[PDB]
């Protein structure tokens, strides 16, 4: 029975080891993106949560009729 | 002995040699903010797939 069918005790150990450390792993990714999420909404100078103002390319640079500008 | 300028004579644009320097803040304006900075590197693929609660790819 443990020949034919069962799997080796150490490879179900290394098999939950490897499993642990990519549980592990994401766990620690996930609570990364929650700390840089709240951050970097709080401060808004990161790639994301960038609401868009005007663009500066729409702005006439020629002199107009009226100096006083 | 003045002549009288003929259409478009007046309509022109000119040039004038003038002694005062370039004022470099013509504004008054101060200091632009810094922009925020880019994204650099290769795009890496996805650490361990999309991590939504059970999802591994």
């Amino acid at each position: 029975i443990a020949r034919t069918f069962f799997d080796a005790p150490e490879k179900n150990y290394e098999r939950t080891m490897a499993i642990l450390q990519i549980e592990s792993e994401k766990a620690e990714l996930r609570l990364k993106e929650l700390e840089v999420r709240r951050l970097m909404r709080a401060k808004g100078d990161g790639p994301w949560f960038q609401y868009p103002t005007i663009d500066k390319a729409l702005i006439d640079h020629s002199p107009k009729a009226t100096p006083d500008n | 002995g003045w002549v009288r300028p003929d259409l478009g004579e007046l309509s022109k644009v000119t040039k004038v040699k003038t002694d005062r320097p370039l004022p470099e803040n013509p504004y008054h304006s101060r200091a632009r903010p810094e922009p925020n900075p880019e994204v650099e590197g290769d795009l890496k693929p996805a650490r361990h797939g999309s991590r939504l609660f059970f999802w591994t790819m």
